[PDB]
C-alpha cells in the first residue's frame, strides 16, 4: 500500500 | 469536532473508528527533525525512539464510551507536550508515534 513513513505522515500530521 | 472532521479526512475512520490519534501542528521538517535528537528507549525496551527538546502544539483525539461504528465519536484535547516518536530508515524519518510528555 504506502509505507510507514507516509502512513504516519497521513495519520498524524497536519502543519 | 475537529477530530470527527480530521479522522474522517484522513481515512482513519471510514471503515472503523480509531481509538485515539494524534494531530501534530508543526511543520514534517521540524518534527522529523525529533529523529536525530534527544534518545529514549521506546516502551518495548527498543531504543530507536527520540524525544523532542521542545513542547510541539497537538491535538488529541480520544472516541468515547458510546462510539460505536459507524457512528465515531472523538473527544478533542488541545495540549503542548514533548513528542516521543520512533525512526526507521535511510533517511531516519518517524514511523511511529510512542508518547506526548
Amino acid at each position: 500500500k504506502e509505507t510507514a513513513a507516509a502512513k504516519f505522515e497521513r495519520q498524524h500530521m497536519d502543519s | 469536532n475537529y477530530c470527527n472532521q480530521m479522522m474522517k479526512s484522513r481515512n482513519l475512520t471510514k471503515d472503523r473508528c480509531k481509538p485515539v490519534n494524534t494531530f501534530v501542528h508543526e511543520s514534517l521538517a521540524d518534527v522529523q527533525a525529533v529523529c536525530s535528537q534527544k534518545n529514549v528507549a521506546c516502551k518495548n525496551g527498543q531504543t530507536n525512539c527520540y524525544q523532542s527538546y521542545s513542547t510541539m502544539s497537538i491535538t488529541d483525539c480520544r472516541e468515547t464510551g458510546s462510539s460505536k461504528y459507524p457512528n465515531c465519536a472523538y473527544k478533542t484535547t488541545q495540549a503542548n507536550k514533548h513528542i516521543i516518536v520512533a525512526c526507521e530508515g535511510n533517511p531516519y524519518v518517524p514511523v511511529h508515534f510512542d508518547a506526548s510528555v
